[PDB]
């Protein structure tokens, strides 16, 4: 078969140096001239920056000259002045050149940090451009006389030599001169002398930089670059319309600032060429190749010499350079965003009639939005004569349209999306629902997914376009298809606040109420009795219930009862399905236990229950929260009465030590510490009686004359209940506010006395002011933390998806209860949960298989587990997967927003970054600094120091700055002595024998550290504990796993110790190395596998290392990635999520994971 | 409407290529070489071809299958005009 | 040593040459005389160069070419 | 604000308002991230080809959606051609291998 | 640079006024389809006569 | 602005987050509208043709 020729869908792509011939190759034209449009006839002046001839005809399918104007010819070259006539569009696309007068070197590869022609020659930078400036001459190819290849000489020096040796010895200078070195060139030679002078000396220091510069040439070799082409002798035109002259209003024109560079660089080159055949003296010809080379720079790459400023503007102009790098920070249009048809926005409202899978979409929105769709229904159906009568028609906004929108709108869903787009939860798929307004409306139990508020905050709404899209939306974007958090289990779609008090005040009981001790046959009959008005809402009362129990296999048993409830219960109990016990909904429905209802419903009866269910709690909870006529006045906050009483003494407190620091018995430091701790335990006293009293102090008659329960106080049911409000905030409205701190943080030793529910006076409010201030500054900054600490978590995982089913390894971490230093900060059940075993487990006593090798661990296996003792489970994780380039789903975990096993495909690194990101806002050495010092491996200020082997050790010699320490094991060498400085407190016993990475100091350690001296299990576990603590300290749930794919990003590169393949010391993939030394134990040398070690490198720094350099380009210095990998001649394959995002085509993961596999199978194979 | 597509991801597995497959039987649907194998409620294409993988009567399988049916199908009806293009000798 | 700024190493590099005075001028003068009478004379002593102008006259009287494109005058 | 298909930029051919019809919503990295977690790779797509960047998908998707068939063509977008050239003026030379 | 300091600069908002909107391609395209049913109304020779 | 009798209370997850809810007595007494005043201008040019 004939492979192809002409257009094909390409893989991967390519990036290298460029020859002259080359650049010739695109060239369809030199252009000559830095003239650009004719200047009354528009015209472009033929061979010129803007050209018809070399470029493109200026208008479809024409010549220029205006003699074929027919869309017949085509192919036809104009005998006046040849103009293929075709589209516009190539004016697009045709490249062009300039043939340069003198060599000129281009800027990328002359100050590229590392300068290539610089260390490709061995040649130090400013000796290079001290020769490109004509200020000194270099030797070429010396030969044997009296110097150096790379000598430099000056004017004086080289007449000498050259008077002493007229040939056999070569100099020269200028940009000439640099192009004949890369010319003469040979690196084979170089090589194998290097690799000579590798093996002769012995010294760290020469044979270091002697193999990374073997390395180097080796690989430039291999590249296919030949170094001649780091000096341009042909420099590419950018096609017009990417730099263009078009026309504004007023007559006015606007264009390109590369025209003005272009045109200096054409000048200045023609003008050399002229300059040339003037026989011009040396001193000229040389200020005008500089010039030239500077003109270049400037086009090139502007700022790294002199930044030329465009015409009768100050503002420098922007270069190619530029035109890559964008701005932003890196941002190349696939990052800072990119405009999207078929889209929209607008302030949102509630919408409460809502079911959850849909969301009301404004009317006017949904014409223009749907638009095409409602055009080619319209003409399907026949209502509409041609499109041209159908868009005549929808805008009219006939009758008849409306119709046909219902149609087009039905099965058809939408994309909704917020500003603060974190988890992937900031979009959902809705189905659209008519409404007459300008406002979205927006499932409320949505609300807190999108954590949008109702103060006018706007959401912009996606039409799904293609088949595949509208499938994609149904099937993963979908509301209901996402009820759970994917950083934790949990719903997601737990009732707000409204609701929660609804449910919070219907079931509830107070001491007597209206048919307090009566008796009814069912639910139905209590709702009876309410809405009658004969009994209250609450009261306690037995009544029969019939509950479920599927229990049986897969089956609902059913039983019945009399129960002691209240009314309410027993009412709201009609909307619970099934199988849920009664038990569930005859407590007092807080929002803790009020989303447990859901999460059990979940976990027991499937998603369609669960759905449904939510629906009817939303419903519910918004009616009778109505009904129940919560409010707040200005009585509703209660202080205490012993307010008064409890400021006077703690106000005595602060005069006695006054007294005692007037008299003198106590020191002023130890007085302000001893004030401040009177006045804070005030305030803890204060506190602590407006809760009591506003707590229990409903004190109530039933049949007798009294008793107490817990107050039915609207503020208080609000702030018990979870719905709004906290004990801090409802302290701060009844008890007295705090103490303050001066911006120094040394706090004010006289705190806020009054509260809200007073008034707070002048200096009180001031003092509030700053903390206010602060407190926004501070949160609009943890926003900004956020977005870059997740940002880096994307760039460091990424490509990782989940590729593989089951790599099939024993391989895990232990499992334990959390169990810090008071009883359990967290259980065992949900670090094992949803996890799938190592191996199989026991019970205390054996041969009997609870839990049987690998099995995803839902809650009854879980509590299978709970009822055994079992207080230890290995597992398997993410960061221990044997499958290379990826995690297999048998490894990771079931976590999703279904409770399934996770799918083969989902792109797992982006949801970890995600998860650990979106609580980001909600923390506070410790903190979100504190989290990202982890991610960063940051060795800290004053770190520990671990011992470094086994064994019993000692102290030696003396105070040089270090005292020595000696460890000695028991059957091997000594030898290992590390020099510890003394002024620091030590704590190692020099009598006591030390295990490695045992305690030889205090303070926090390195996990570089941990990772080398305890190992890879022990440096995951400390990344994740102390992380997870930091977040849990805050309140925030987050799963192991994403923290433990993060560490497995972290930890990807490693350094070798043996040999036998690969060179020594270079850190690299630990996926290549172990596939590779996996092949070497076999087959090839019988073993000669590599022993590497494992390296822990942080996220802002694995995130370097990419294969695809497109990806690269995108998030880091554009600029070097560009150069660097051209001059490897690097192939990039794609294969990655960033790269097939930038290039365009579909993801490899997800629905794409079908195509790019079937794609990839299809590549190195037959 | 389809408000949850729990029951077809049961129907096949991995719920990613339940999206490919309910889009290439709803293409199969939308441009109009055939017709639905369950009552079309007024649901678009989009939806008919989720409940018909519910019903479990559409997956990978049966497509396939079928489109390699009707390659034949074709070949049976050409049969004759492309036997008779042995001028090529 | 060098700022780059190429303003600045063209600057340098001219401000050694030293100012010429009144007289330099005239020896310069002259032996510019000197060097370009020579290449004139040079020219007088070839054949081809003599027969050749002749040919272009009789070309030129011809109409073949004008008295501008041959010579820029004599003296006069 | 909302948008079927309106005006585009000349420089690089992308959504743009000039009659104070509005350009269309802007797509960033965090909303592409978003689509990422989900599996949804035909959304993103046409999100950032046919729906912007494509000049030719654009149009070959407008008729499709006026015929009643719901597909894409996608083509390459318009920003990587155009960073194509900018690379390739340069002396650097950026091609498309294989097949 | 136009105002907000911002990524906004005066070349981005050039829009391209030589492009053809699609709400009329659709129309051309339609108009072909219409006027060779149209076309296929006349007598064979008299649609030759007008197509040429 | 205008001053107006508020009642606190939830009224049928109406008022959500911040949300409000506002009587037809309000839009009909037309209090809270608004008086828009725009500038339209039409320019006449000068083109080559
Ligand atoms: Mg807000
Ligand atoms: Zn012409
Ligand atoms: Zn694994």
């Amino acid at each position: 078969l004939k492979a192809q020729t002409k257009t094909e869908e390409f893989d991967a792509i390519k990036i290298a140096l460029a020859s002259p011939d080359m650049i010739r190759s695109w060239s369809f034209g030199e252009v000559k001239k830095p003239e650009t449009i004719n200047y009354r006839t528009f015209k472009p002046e033929r061979d010129g920056l803007f050209c018809a001839r070399i470029f493109g005809p200026v208008k479809d399918y024409e010549c220029l000259c205006g003699k074929y104007k027919r869309l017949k010819h085509r192919g036809v070259i104009c005998e006046k002045c040849g103009v293929e006539v075709t589209q516009t569009k190539v004016r697009r696309e045709r490249m062009g050149h300039i043939e340069l007068a003198s060599p000129t070197a281009h800027i990328w590869f002359l100050k590229s940090l590392p300068s290539r022609i610089g260390l490709l020659l061995d040649m130090p930078l400013r000796d290079i451009e001290r020769v490109l400036y004509f200020e000194s001459y270099v030797v070429i190819e010396g030969g044997m006389t009296n110097l150096e290849r790379q000598q430099i000489l000056t004017e004086e020096q080289y007449l000498d030599a050259l008077e002493e040796f007229g040939d056999e010895f070569d100099a020269k200078m200028g940009a000439e001169a640099i192009q004949a070195l890369l010319k003469s060139m040979d690196l084979e030679q170089e090589c194998e002398q290097l690799r000579e002078e590798l093996n002769e000396t012995n010294s760290e220091t020469k044979r270091k930089k002697l193999t990374k510069r073997i390395k180097l040439l080796e690989a430039f070799v291999q590249s296919g670059n030949k170094p001649e082409w780091m000096i341009l002798t042909v420099l590419p035109v950018l096609p017009p319309d990417l730099r263009p002259l078009v026309p504004l209003d007023g007559g006015r024109f606007a264009t390109s600032d590369l025209n003005d560079l272009y045109r200096r660089v054409i000048n200045r080159n023609n003008r050399l060429k002229r300059l040339l055949d003037l026989a011009a003296p040396d001193i000229i010809v040389r200020n005008e190749k500089r010039m030239l080379q500077e003109a270049v720079d400037a086009l090139l790459d502007n700022g790294r010499r002199g930044r030329a400023i465009t015409g009768s503007n100050k503002r420098p102009l922007k270069s190619l350079a530029d035109m890559i790098k964008g701005k932003q920070g890196r941002f190349r249009q696939n990052l800072l965003g990119k405009r999207v048809d078929y889209s929209g926005r607008s302030v949102i409202t509630v919408g409460p009639y809502l079911r959850l899978h849909q969301c009301g979409l404004p009317k006017k929105m949904a014409l223009e939005l749907f638009k095409p769709f409602i055009y080619g229904k319209l003409e399907l159906r026949g209502l509409a004569t041609t499109i041209k009568a159908a868009k005549k028609m929808v805008e009219r906004e006939e009758a008849v349209v409306w119709d046909i929108l219902d149609e087009v709108i039905r099965e058809h869903p939408v994309l909704l999306n917020r500003a603060p787009t974190l988890h992937r939860l900031g979009i959902q798929a809705f189905e659209p629902v008519l409404i007459e307004g300008k406002a979205i409306q927006l499932h409320p139990l949505v609300c807190a997914a999108y954590n949008a508020d109702f103060d006018g905050d706007q959401m912009a709404v996606h039409v799904p376009l293609t088949l595949e899209a509208q499938l994609e939306a149904r099937a993963l974007m979908m509301s209901t298809n996402n009820i759970l958090s994917p950083a934790n289990g949990e719903p997601i779609i737990v009732p707000s606040q409204d609701v929660v008090l609804g449910l919070y005040y219907m079931t509830r009981d107070c001491v007597n109420a209206k048919g307090e001790g009566m008796v009814l046959t069912g639910p139905k009959e209590a709702e009876r009795l309410y809405r009658s008005g004969l009994a209250s809402l609450h009261a306690r009362v037995k009544v029969r219930i019939t509950e479920y129990e599927k229990d049986a296999n897969g089956e609902l048993v059913a039983k019945t009862s009399l129960k002691d409830t209240t009314v309410g219960r027993a009412i709201l109990w009609m909307i619970v399905p099934k199988g849920l016990p009664y038990s569930i909904v005859n407590q007092a429905l807080g929002k803790k236990a009020i989303s447990k209802m859901l999460n059990t419903c979940y976990r027991i009866l499937g998603l369609k229950p669960t759905v449904i269910f939510a629906d009817q709690i939303m419903y519910t909870g918004f009616a009778y929260a109505a009904r129940s006529g919560a409010s707040v006045g200005i009585d509703d906050m209660v202080i205490p009465e012993k307010k008064h009483e409890i400021i006077s003494e703690a106000e005595a407190e602060v005069a006695e030590i006054q007294e005692q620091f007037q008299s003198g018995l106590v020191t002023a430091g130890e007085r302000y510490n001893k004030v401040i701790d009177i006045w804070a335990a005030a305030n803890d006293r204060v506190s602590k009686a407006m809760m009591d009293n506003l707590q229990t102090e409903t004190v109530i008659n039933r049949d007798g004359q009294e008793e107490k329960q817990v107050s039915f106080n609207s503020i208080y049911m609000m702030a018990d209940s979870g719905a709004r409000g906290s004990a801090a905030q409802i302290r701060q409205l009844a008890g007295m506010r705090g103490l303050m701190a001066k911006p120094d943080g040394s706090i004010i030793e006289t705190p806020i006395t009054a509260n809200f529910r007073e008034g707070l006076n002048v200096l009180q409010y001031f003092i509030s002011t700053h903390g206010a201030r602060k407190g926004l500054a501070d949160t609009a900054l943890k926003t900004a933390n956020s977005g870059y600490l997740t940002r880096r978590l994307v760039d460091v995982a990424q490509d990782l998806v989940v590729t593989e089913d089951d790599c099939g390894t024993h391989e895990g971490i232990m499992m334990t209860p959390v169990i810090e230093g008071g009883d359990v900060k967290e259980p065992l059940r949900d670090r094992v949960l949803g996890r799938v075993t190592a191996e199989d487990v026991l019970k205390p006593g054996t041969a009997d298989i609870l839990v049987p090798r690998n099995t995803l661990l839902h809650e009854q296996w879980c509590d299978l587990l709970e009822e055994n003792s079992v207080d230890a489970v290995k597992v398997r994780s993410v960061v221990s997967c044997d499958t290379d380039f990826g995690v297999c789903a048998h490894c990771y975990g079931r976590d999703l927003a279904r409770g399934h096993i996770i799918n083969k495909g989902e792109a797992i690194g982006v949801i970890a970054a995600q998860s650990i990101g979106e609580p980001g806002t909600q923390l506070t050495t410790g903190g979100l600094p504190r989290v990202a010092d982890l991610f960063e491996a940051r060795r800290p200020k004053e770190p520990a120091i671990l011992a470094e082997i086994s064994g019993i050790v000692s102290f030696g010699k003396e105070t040089k700055g270090k005292r020595r320490l000696v460890i000695t094991p028991v059957d091997g060498s000594d030898p290992y002595e590390e020099m510890i400085p003394k002024w620091r407190q030590l704590n190692v016993f020099e009598g006591e024998r030390v295990e490695r990475g045992d305690v030889i100091s205090d303070g926090p350690e390195a996990p570089h550290d941990i990772l080398r001296l305890r190992g890879v299990h022990a440096v995951t576990r400390y990344i994740v504990n102390e992380v997870q603590d930091v977040y849990r300290l805050q309140g925030v749930k987050i799963n192991d796993k994403h923290i433990e794919v993060i560490v497995r990003q972290m930890l990807r590169k490693a350094t070798i110790v043996n040999a036998g393949s690969s060179d020594f010391l270079e850190g690299e993939q630990v996926e290549y190395s172990r596939v590779k030394i996996a092949n070497r134990e076999l087959e090839a040398n019988g073993k000669v596998g590599a022993t590497y070690s494992r390296d822990l490198l942080g996220i802002t720094k694995a995130s370097l290392a990419t294969e695809s350099f497109i990806s690269a380009a995108s998030f880091q210095e554009t600029t070097r990635v560009l150069t660097e990998a051209a001059v490897a001649g690097k192939r990039d394959e794609l294969r990655g999520l960033k790269e097939n995002v930038i290039v365009g085509r579909l993801i490899p993961a997800g629905t794409g994971y079908a195509y790019h596999q079937d794609r990839m199978r299809r590549r190195a194979a037959g | 409407a389809r408000v949850t597509v729990q029951d077809a991801v049961e129907k096949i597995g991995n719920r990613f290529d339940l999206v490919l497959v309910a889009a290439r039987r709803a293409r199969q649907m939308q441009v109009g070489g055939k017709d639905p194998l369950v009552p079309e409620e007024n649901d678009k294409t989009t939806v008919i071809a989720l409940r018909e993988i519910e019903e479990g009567l559409i997956n990978n399988q049966i497509l396939d299958v079928r489109e390699r049916q009707e390659q034949q199908e074709q070949e049976a009806a050409e049969l004759q005009a492309v036997t008779a293009i042995a001028e090529g000798r | 040593g060098r700022t780059t700024d190429p303003v600045r190493m063209y600057m340098r590099e001219m401000g050694t040459v030293e100012l010429l005075t009144r007289e330099g001028e005239i020896d310069i003068a002259k032996r510019i005389e000197d060097g370009i009478n020579q290449v004139q004379c040079s020219v007088a002593e070839y054949p081809e160069a003599i027969t050749y102008l002749l040919e272009q006259y009789d070309r030129v009287e011809a109409e073949e070419a004008r008295l501008s494109d041959l010579i820029t005058g004599f003296v006069d | 604000h909302a948008r079927s298909t309106g005006s585009y930029s000349l420089v690089t051919q992308q959504p743009l308002g000039g009659k104070a019809q509005f350009g269309g919503q802007r797509f960033g990295e965090m909303e592409v991230w978003a689509l990422e977690a989900y599996g949804a790779a035909y959304t993103l797509q046409e999100m950032l080809t046919v729906k912007s960047d494509d000049v030719n998908g654009r149009t070959k998707m407008y008729k499709n959606i006026v015929d009643g068939n719901h597909q894409m063509e996608p083509g390459m977008p318009e920003s990587f051609n155009v960073l194509l050239k900018e690379i390739r003026s340069l002396g650097i030379n950026i091609e498309l291998e294989d097949e | 640079p136009i105002g907000d300091d911002e990524d906004s600069h005066l070349g981005d908002f050039i829009e391209d006024t030589t492009l053809e909107l699609p709400l009329d391609s659709a129309t051309t395209e339609s108009l072909r389809a219409a006027t060779h049913d149209v076309l296929a109304g006349l007598t064979a020779r008299e649609a030759k006569v007008l197509r040429m | 602005g205008q001053n107006m009798r508020v009642a606190f209370m939830p009224w049928n997850g109406y008022n959500f987050e911040d949300s409000i809810l506002v009587s037809e007595r309000v839009v009909q007494e037309d209090r809270f509208t608004t008086i828009h005043i725009q500038e339209l201008a039409c320019v006449s040019r000068d083109t080559k043709l």
